[PDB]
């Protein structure tokens, strides 16, 4: 471990990965906004015009569009060497669960 | 010191010169005293607007001469050239070239001041954001402030 | 954002009783403007006059111009094979 | 950068008491300015 | 005598060309296919 | 390069207490310039 | 050399003191009295602003120092 | 602060470039040697 006692090496831990969850975590759901859901950000309920425009949807859907017509996916191939039916193992438990 | 006039009796004799000072003195000079109420209630109305530092009177028993002008020093050469302008059709004369041109010069230079403070453009009104070049896009549509 | 933007120019004396005229309810087909004043009858002081969009400066777009031709040139590399290897060469032998 | 950009020219005497409706608000349809003062009127120089 | 109408500012308008430029340099992934990979690898690679 | 840049044109008596208008700065909603002067004025020479 | 500029202007507010005023001459004089005093005070105040506050300083030098200066008033 | 950045679709192609060109551990036999010494020693480097 980090540290001796657990629950400090934990939680000391967290700190300095709070980097990601403060700062980043924050900036990383207004792409979901522009995407998903409404184009604006921190926008109010008015009784006045808001608009769209979204260049952007298009794009992420029509790349999200190629990874899913091209899944990747285990696989397995022998090691250096090895039995060709190697690769044959693991996909039988895997393809069965 | 003398930059603003002690007594606004002083700043009347001023105006009574421009006027016709043949040894004689008119008799709406008394009622000049009066006019500066009027002329500083007229524009810099209401407190606001072209800005002198003028304090007015009860209009009763005084009648400017009686309290405090409170004209600034700067608010003196604007003043008595208006003043010359405004009491001389209700003596039934007319003001010179010269003392119509300072009047028009002195109430400008006397507003330049307050007009380029008032020559400062609202923070973002109706709408505004922040873009992605900033971190956090945070609040965006900001009425003003926000 | 801010910065006075085209707002149509008009005086005091000649858009009286006619600045309900822009309600928006349109029980009319027309403005108007004031004909006479007292003391002496004077029709409109430049009712022609109007706020004029801001352009903004030939000195931006101009500068605009080299801004994206700065980036445009050292965006390209060089080719010698079109996509991979082109001007690419010289970063890919120091790797291997 | 440095130089001064795209403004009205006016004076202090014609935008007299108007100069408020001057800073980018949206909540005018229309600005105004000064069709008289004090001696004679506001000149007519500088509509625009 | 007729009403002059706000044309949209210039200013506003070639803000707006900005504006659009903006959002259509990253839209790009150097992609040239419509199927994975095609100057889109670095995505792809760090997926498998 | 060695000939200046170009500059608006302006008079000292008619840039005088309004200098800070066109310090080079813009945050301004609008120009200022004086309408007259003393000693029987005149109207600011060409601005434009 | 601003002593004998002034009296030119104050000459003809004091012109009307038993009503006489100052003539085409005087108002010449004292208009480029006005002109004189201001002249040395224009060029003096006249220089330009600094650069924006969304300006770079750019790469094309070797060390870029200060950035993103004044342009508030 | 506006952003375009021109720059970022033009990196990612060149990223991707890199990464479709394989550089990586083969070798190749050296001067009067074997040419079945090439898999030998990369048998275990491979496995690791």
């Amino acid at each position: 471990e980090n540290r001796l006692e657990s629950i400090l090496s934990r939680f000391d831990a967290d700190w300095t990965a709070s980097d990601e969850a403060r700062r980043e975590a924050k900036n990383d759901l207004f792409f979901s906004r522009v995407s998903q859901w409404d184009d604006w950000l921190s926008q109010y309920t008015t009784l006045q015009y808001r608009g769209q425009f979204d260049v952007v949807r298009p794009v992420v859907r029509k790349l999200v569009s190629e990874m899913r017509q091209n899944p990747i996916d285990v696989l397995y191939r022998p090691k250096d060497g090895a039995r060709p039916d190697a690769a044959d193992v693991l996909m039988g438990m895997y393809r069965t669960d | 010191t003398k930059g603003d006039l002690v007594r606004a009796a002083l700043r009347k004799l001023g105006v009574a010169s421009d006027a016709t000072l043949t040894d004689v003195e008119p008799q709406s000079m008394q009622d000049a005293v009066d006019d500066l109420e009027a002329m500083m209630a007229e524009w810099y109305q209401d407190g606001k607007g072209i800005i002198t530092g003028y304090v007015f009177s009860d209009d009763e028993n005084p009648p400017a001469e009686g309290d405090d002008h409170g004209l600034r020093s700067s608010a003196v050469s604007a003043v008595f050239h208006n003043l010359a302008c405004r009491i001389a059709p209700d003596y039934a004369l007319e003001a010179t070239a010269k003392i119509i041109a300072t009047a028009k010069y002195g109430k400008e230079l006397l507003y330049k001041q307050t007009a380029i403070s008032r020559a400062k453009r609202a923070p973002y009104p109706s709408r505004m954001p922040t873009g992605s070049g900033n971190s956090f896009p945070n609040l965006n549509e900001w009425h003003y402030f926000p | 954002a801010r910065t006075p933007k085209k707002k149509p120019f008009f005086w005091p004396e000649q858009i009286a009783g006619f600045e309900h005229m822009y309600d928006g309810n349109d029980d009319y087909p027309y403005y108007l403007l004031n004909r006479t004043d007292e003391n002496s009858g004077d029709l409109p002081t430049q009712p022609l006059a109007y706020y004029e969009n801001p352009e903004v400066p030939q000195a931006n777009a101009y500068m605009l111009e080299a801004a994206t031709s700065a980036v445009k040139e050292v965006a390209t590399l060089g080719v010698d094979t079109e996509a991979v290897n082109g001007g690419q060469v010289a970063f890919d032998t120091v790797n291997q």
